[PDB]
């Protein structure tokens, strides 16, 4: 394959956690910046993963 | 087409994609011969955003 299967569901599993995290980021009025860092993180990752 | 390693992570990394963007105007016969190593990159970009 093009893609390995296993990068792929990891990173549809952060795509999840992100999502969760963001949730939880405004939930609890966190800066733009931090969830910007929060989220580089997750891609970092992501990409680490891959 | 020279290799080039782009996990395609920041928006920035958009850079990239714009520069086949102007292959394919400005030298367009040498980018379809190229066409397809190319598509090798675009296929991650793509995995990567959408």
């Amino acid at each position: 394959t093009v893609t390995n299967e296993f990068a792929s569901r990891f990173r549809t599993i952060v795509a999840t956690l992100a999502n969760v995290v963001n949730e939880r980021a405004v939930q609890d009025d966190m800066q733009k910046a931090t969830r910007s860092c929060t989220k580089q993180w997750l891609r970092h990752l992501e990409t680490q993963f891959d | 087409l020279k290799k080039i390693a782009e996990s395609f992570e920041d928006p920035s990394s958009i850079v990239v994609v714009l520069e086949f963007i102007l292959f394919a105007l400005f030298f367009p016969t040498e980018f379809n011969r190229i066409k397809g190593d190319i598509q090798n990159v675009l296929l991650l970009f793509f995995s990567r955003w959408y």
